């Protein structure tokens, strides 16, 4: 029998196991071994899954087949040679690849189904193991670790250009004119000492051609250990993930992706030039699979009848921060920000941006950056910043030699964007931040470097009152401190201040108290939330109807004659729409319109400012 | 030596389609073998390039030939120079050689344009490479015309045994061996210039466009290699779609002149960087010489244009279709757009003929979206926002290239066209100063990094900002509004006023035409003109250049004095006499008029008191 060194196992018995996986292991012991029997379906168990999965790959035309460790320990035989695996990653998963080709081969004989086996030979199936371990950071990765199969979950600090790969050397003899390609095995080209053509009968004439040699893609992404794998007092150990093929650009940069690989130590030159290597060896992660960290019918048909609550707005506004007390209408404002307005693009003035950002300023005390990190977690794409930790520069656009790098605004676009001390954050960083809010992209023009950078974020700002606590004969605008041009970039502002009662304070002392009561301790799961927000901005386009167009023509008038940006008529256009996504109404309406205008008011609470210079009444607020 | 059946055949199916191609698109569906008519006008001019469509080889052998050449263009190109010299050979022998002394034999190019697909610099692989591809981008920039060593001619000390045109790789070569049997030399090669055969050879670097990435992201770089007459056929900063077989170019420190391939380099590990090699290059982005330019139903649609008596008020009226009101500020741009004719004075002095105009306003009244629609109507324009730039590096850059040269500037960008500028009040006002600085004088020179250079820097100016406080006050007055210079103020042109119109009419007819805007896209706006007709009538205005006369001198004169009149002073100078004039040679433009009139003297007197308010 053929054996992988070192393991006493045979790779034929590796193999076998596999193809044991693949066929005659029904789906039905992959649910065993989860067990939830209730949960399991018994006639997709008694399907084979892997069977299943390998007529999928037939069907989708692909080789690469996504493998599952808890499958591979569900099947009896395929957990042993999973325990293979484990102690010999590289040489199971190339047996496992085997192993799927000739199943996928076999499977298409027994489908009947038209293929071509030549097709499946050209193919390279591969094997992708998951679950194989707990993720893990880089930094507690091992030599040990290295050369054995683990699950590994961490954020791409950065993704590097594809890198080209000499699957095969070339050798083109410039002697005789000859034509040769040699298999390139461990990294290592392979040259005749010889010329290939006895008639040639030159020593060494074979001559390689990099351009004639085959070269196979492959690509590396820079991986950061994950937070909690982090230890607290050091920032986290970075360890690039190597890749390739299909699993090279599997996940952009900026978004946490969960990587399954077998760590790798290799020797480090002392030159280039020379064989000399230093003892030490750098470690890199080649990864088996590569997987991230779109609403399933069941959860569009909660989105649906939820949408079609009354209640649903106040429910998804609580939902965000359901522990938290008395900031449902800045929370409803976040949730609107989150569906999103619908973005317009003409030809002529531009395009008008559907995303919606959304400035609050609450005294201390107001949960407001509780709600703001609650918002975070709603949010699919979190960013969370603090105004005095936040800089412009960081904010808008990085150089690095000269090249550009995402600011903190770009790497929040594609998601809600959170601030906490907002008016502790700089003016200048405003001042950058008006530009890109305007724009809903990032302009940057450098000495060496000048590019633009798309900034569409979501943007929510917790901030302080300009007086340490928020003062009614203070106009609200100026305790929330924006600049004027930044606030009119915002499409929301709110307003949130305490009220005192003797009932009231015994409400918020007993909501603290039962949280503390508990030794540990209508709202949606904050993940059915953020899928109900993707829901809506997927099958929900809101755009201006005529009812919806006298709410805002009259809403636009009627603010001019209370001053109406023309920004804030579009901010209250992409409220709507998003009041639409929280309806999931497929357009705006005259109540989506009416809501927005209706969200602005409740959020800053204009209702309660009083009619002159924009103060408001404290026993105003909150009504 | 082994030969390539499939390349003999390649070749000869080559032959066969230029020779017998037969299929004549011109003025009828005919058969004229067009491959060998354009040997024959190659022979005519006795050039070198053969342009052929990739439609026509599709058409050819029911496409084997186009299937060929794209699926191994690097291995059938010997071949298909091979059969391309055999035709020449056959139709035109003069052509065969490169045509006293003794000729020799002519390099033959062959480019191929029209590709089916064009794909992004991303969207390039490595498995891509060693096939014909088109790829649309934007020159980054592009080398200088250089020699490479096509073919090489070397001479052994030993025996005084020659070579000739060898060919060389990537690197630098030589003969492997004397050609001289009993001389057994391996070195003393000394080349000849004139036995060895160099081609032309620029390396012109592209990019994605900005626009097509999707995030934003930072556009993928590629190398094209431009050789021949593709050398100088694309410009920096131009978007442009090559054609041709993407390349890898191995590390040369490597050969010897990340994962890297050994044991071939023998124990030296070799880096391939990615790149390309483009055989086809194409550019994706007087009155009556422009005219002849313009097709005959484009003359006729700018004569009817301006035959037209209301010409100039259609003009001014189709400026910024989508924009409501600021009629004067549409007049300005119209104005600027056509431009006036350039002066100097005996004594030496040169007036500025480009018009350069600063617009103050409050915001929300779309000043950056007539910013936009100017930068997208003007050629040679370029647009950027204040706040976010660098003051010296808009007017100009120098940068060291592989020793000390000089960068082209964003202001040169704009030259021979409008620039926009948004946010000026944003942007610095060192920025302002320099602008002023380069503005009446134009002439922006180098004289950092021991390298002295020269730019022209000849373009029209337009600005829009927000004046102090956030709005426009009109108790404050027009200078100091917002803080430039006096002289720039003064130099310019025109300042326009923005104020927000608190009439319910005026705000119910912004409301509608906004929201007829967001429901109908383009077909809201009801411009008198067309953007591209008006494009032609500015470059046809342009071509005329109105003179000034007797009457409208004494207009002139007469406006001066009035505009004197009003400062009783720093709001008007000789400087606004010069506004005046700029503008009526503009005035005369838009109105098609040969000559300055009194009447347009006083259109122009009406704008700069506008801009007096």
């Amino acid at each position: 029998l053929r054996i992988i060194w070192g393991t006493n196992v045979s790779i034929q018995e590796c193999t076998t196991n596999f193809r044991n996986f693949l066929m005659s292991f029904k789906y039905k012991f992959r649910k065993i071994l989860d067990e939830r029997e209730e949960f399991i379906n018994n006639t997709t168990d008694e399907e084979l899954y892997y069977i299943k999965q390998l007529n999928e790959m037939r069907e989708l035309g692909t080789s690469n087949l996504n493998l599952d460790a808890r499958n591979l320990l569900a099947y009896k035989q395929t957990e042993d040679l999973y325990h293979q695996l484990l102690n010999y990653p590289q040489e199971v998963i190339s047996i496992m690849d085997q192993t799927i080709k000739d199943c996928m081969v076999s499977l298409i004989v027994d489908n009947n189904l038209d293929y071509d086996l030549d097709e499946i030979e050209t193919k390279f199936y591969k094997v992708r193991p998951y679950n194989v371990g707990s993720c893990k950071g880089m930094r507690e990765l091992n030599p040990n670790d290295i050369d054995k199969l683990i699950n590994l979950k961490g954020l791409v600090l950065r993704s590097t250009p594809v890198i080209p790969d000499m699957k095969v050397a070339f050798f083109k003899c410039n002697v005789c004119d000859h034509t040769m390609a040699v298999e390139i095995d461990r990294g290592v080209i392979q040259e005749p000492a010889r010329c290939e053509r006895i008639d040639c009968n030159e020593p060494n004439s074979m001559s390689l051609i990099h351009n004639r040699c085959s070269f196979a893609d492959k690509q590396v992404i820079k991986l950061q250990e994950t937070p909690d794998f982090v230890p607290d007092g050091q920032t986290p150990h970075s360890i690039s993930l190597c890749v390739y093929d299909e699993l090279v650009d599997s996940c952009r940069a900026g978004d946490r992706i969960e990587v399954t690989g077998t760590f790798r130590s290799i020797p480090i030159r002392a030159n280039s030039r020379q064989r000399v290597l230093k003892s030490l060896y750098k470690t890199y992660v080649d990864v088996v699979h590569v997987k991230k960290v779109q609403i399933t019918d069941q959860d569009l048909a909660k989105i649906r009848e939820v949408a079609a609550r009354e209640d649903l707005y106040s429910l998804l506004a609580r939902s965000i921060a359901p522990s938290i007390y008395e900031l449902e209408d800045v929370k409803k404002g976040i949730l609107l920000q989150l569906f999103g307005g619908t973005n317009k693009t003409f030809t002529k003035g531009g395009r008008y941006r559907g995303d919606i950002n959304i400035l609050l300023c609450g005294d201390p005390s107001t949960s407001k950056s509780q709600i703001l990190q609650y918002v975070h977690k709603i949010t699919p794409r979190g960013v969370y910043t603090s105004g005095k930790g936040s800089s412009a520069v960081g904010l808008t656009a990085y150089i690095t030699r000269l090249v550009l790098e995402s600011g903190a605004l770009v790497l929040s676009d594609g998601g809600v964007c959170c601030i906490d001390e907002f008016d502790k954050m700089s003016d200048s960083t405003r001042s950058v931040l008006h530009e890109v809010m305007e724009q809903q992209t990032i302009s940057i023009a450098k000495a060496g470097i000048i590019t633009t950078l798309n900034a569409r974020s979501s943007i929510l700002a917790s901030a302080n009152p300009i007086g340490s606590r928020y003062n009614p004969n203070l106009p609200v605008t100026e305790n929330i401190d924006l600049p004027p041009p930044l606030l009119s970039r915002f499409d929301l502002v709110y307003l949130v201040l305490d009220k005192v009662d003797e009932k009231n304070d015994r409400e918020l002392a007993k909501h603290l108290t039962n949280l503390y009561l508990e030794d540990k301790p209508d709202v949606l799961p904050v993940e059915f939330l953020t899928m109900y927000i993707s829901y809506a901005k997927e099958h929900i386009h809101p755009i201006i109807t005529e009812a919806a167009k006298t709410e805002l023509v009259r809403a636009y008038v009627g603010m001019r004659k209370m001053t109406a940006t023309t920004r804030q008529l579009e901010s209250m256009i992409r409220l709507a729409e998003a009041h639409a996504k929280m309806k999931l109404k497929n357009v705006v309406e005259l109540e989506d319109v009416q809501e927005a205008v209706r969200l602005i008011r409740s959020a800053i609470k204009d209702y309660a400012t009083d009619p002159k210079t924009g103060k408001i009444d404290m026993n105003l607020v909150q009504t | 030596k082994v030969d390539d059946v499939t390349g003999e055949k390649v070749r000869e199916a080559f032959e066969q389609f230029l020779e017998d191609f037969s299929v004549q698109s011109t003025d009828t569906g005919e058969v004229e073998k067009v491959y060998r008519a354009q040997i024959e006008f190659m022979k005519i001019y006795d050039l070198n390039t053969i342009y052929i469509d990739y439609q026509h080889l599709s058409m050819r052998e029911n496409g084997a030939l186009a299937m060929a050449i794209s699926e191994q263009y690097y291995r059938f190109l010997p071949f298909l120079q091979k059969g391309l010299r055999r035709v020449v050979r056959k139709y035109a022998p003069e052509l065969l050689n490169t045509s006293s002394p003794e000729q020799t034999e002519r390099v033959f190019q062959i480019s191929f344009f029209n590709l089916p697909t064009v794909h992004r610099i991303r969207d390039i692989r490595s498995e891509k490479i060693g096939s014909l591809l088109s790829i649309s981008g934007t020159v980054t920039r592009t080398s200088e015309v250089r020699p490479e060593l096509y073919k090489a001619s070397f001479t052994c000390d030993m025996c005084r045994a020659i070579v000739d045109n060898v060919e060389q790789s990537f690197k630098y070569t030589e003969p492997t061996f004397c050609p001289n049997p009993s001389c057994e030399n391996r070195a003393f090669w000394t080349l000849n210039v004139t036995r060895s055969r160099f081609l032309d050879w620029q390396k012109v670097r592209i990019q994605e466009n900005a626009n097509e990435i999707p995030t934003g992201s930072m556009p993928r770089t590629l190398d094209v290699i431009l050789r021949g007459d593709s050398v100088e056929r694309a410009k920096p900063g131009d978007r442009c779609k090559f054609t041709g077989v993407e390349i890898v170019v191995p590390d040369v420190t490597q050969l010897g002149l990340n994962s890297g391939v050994t044991g071939l380099l023998g124990v030296r590990d070799l880096t391939y960087k990615i790149s390309f090699l483009a055989c086809h290059v194409i550019s994706i982005g007087d009155q009556e010489v422009f005219l002849n330019s313009l097709s005959s139903d484009e003359i006729n649609e700018l004569k009817e244009m301006v035959k037209d008596e209301h010409i100039y008020d259609k003009l001014v009226r189709s400026i910024a279709p989508a924009v409501f009101g600021h009629e004067a500020v549409k007049k300005g741009i119209l104005l600027q757009m056509l431009g006036g004719v350039h002066k100097s004075t005996v004594e030496g002095i040169k007036l500025r003929g480009d018009i350069n105009i600063c617009v103050v306003g409050d915001p929300s009244t779309s000043k950056s979206q007539f910013l936009k629609y100017v930068v997208g109507f003007a050629p040679r324009s370029v647009y950027t926002s204040g706040k976010a730039s660098s003051a010296a590096g808009l007017t100009a850059a120098v940068v060291r290239d592989e020793d000390y040269t000089i960068e082209a500037g964003a202001l040169m960008l704009a030259d021979n066209g409008i620039c926009c500028i948004d946010e000026f009040d944003k942007m610095d006002i060192s920025d302002q100063v320099a602008i002023h600085e380069a503005m009446e004088q134009q002439t922006i020179s180098i004289a950092k990094a021991g390298i002295h250079a020269t730019l022209n820097a000849r373009t029209s100016i337009l600005a829009a900002a927000n004046p102090v406080g956030g709005r426009y006050n009109r108790k404050l007055s027009l200078r100091g509004n917002l803080n430039m210079t006096a002289p720039i103020m003064s130099r310019f042109d025109l300042f326009f006023v923005i104020l927000d119109d608190c009439n319910e009419k005026i705000d119910t007819e912004l409301a509608s035409h906004i929201v007829d805007l967001h429901m109908k896209r383009d077909e809201a706006i009801e411009p008198p003109f067309s953007a591209e007709q008006l494009r032609r009538y500015i470059k046809y205005a342009r071509t005329f250049k109105p003179i000034l006369t007797k009457e409208a001198r004494s207009y002139l004169v007469e406006k001066y004095k009035e505009l004197r009149k009003d400062d009783a002073s720093y709001r008007i100078t000789v400087r606004q006499l010069e506004s005046m004039i700029r503008l009526s040679e503009a005035i005369a433009r838009a109105n098609c008029v040969d000559e300055i009139t009194p009447s347009f003297i006083a259109e122009a007197y009406d704008l700069l008191r506008q801009s007096i308010i």
